[PDB]
């Protein structure tokens, strides 16, 4: 049961390396994510064959 | 003349960040057997490998006791390695300009742009205050002493 749908995009890590023999520890990356949602209806649709003459 | 300090020679090691940006200090002093004289390239101590100063605390105790004192402290980056005994060694005045810390024995903290601009290096350099002008009347036993703040692996 549900009305929407989300779906996850995670694109690439762009952050500059660190040169020579400096320490790293501490200048983490962050992964970054993006999300799109898809939203559920009903589409009906009716025909009437009617009249009896 | 090079007056050196325990740093200098290597008898107390510096500490050295592990972590990249964190902030590490440890106050760098001297103990002067005589009195200072201008000329005195005072090896306070030592930044290590890759690191910059981002703060400076400077106190000195009253290393002049006459009226109108002109001694003036030049703190900045020395030339050669570290504990080189060798008068060819020049400082700069890159952390602190003709500051007058000692004329009362006050504390004065980096006041110049250039302080927080020094580029890394890859070798240990060492950080020595020169007496820019000769006191009045030099003080026998006082001391000098920096507080380097500087973190390792700045970009």
């Amino acid at each position: 049961a549900g009305d929407r749908v989300s779906f996850d995009l995670s694109v690439r890590l762009r952050g500059q390396p660190t040169f020579g023999d400096d320490r790293v520890e501490g200048k983490e990356e962050n992964l970054k994510f993006y999300t799109d949602e898809v939203i559920i209806d009903q589409v009906r649709h009716s025909v009437s064959a009617g009249g009896r003459m | 003349a090079l007056i050196q300090s325990d740093f200098a020679q290597g008898i107390r090691m510096t500490p050295v960040p592990d972590c990249a940006g964190d902030v590490t200090a440890c106050r760098f002093d001297i103990t002067l057997k005589n009195a200072p004289a201008a000329g005195d390239i005072i090896e306070l101590g030592v930044l290590p490998g890759n690191a910059v100063p981002v703060e400076a605390i400077l106190d000195v105790d009253d290393l002049d006791t006459g009226g109108a004192p002109t001694i003036t402290l030049d703190v900045g980056i020395m030339s050669g390695p570290v504990g080189k005994n060798d008068p060819a060694r020049t400082c700069g005045n890159e952390l602190f300009a003709a500051s007058t810390v000692g004329q009362a024995g006050g504390v004065v903290r980096a006041t110049a742009s250039s302080a927080f601009r020094i580029q890394k290096a890859e070798d240990h350099r060492s950080v020595g205050v020169k007496v820019a002008a000769g006191p009045a009347t030099g003080a026998a036993g006082k001391t000098i002493a920096l507080i380097l703040f500087y973190v390792q692996g700045t970009s």
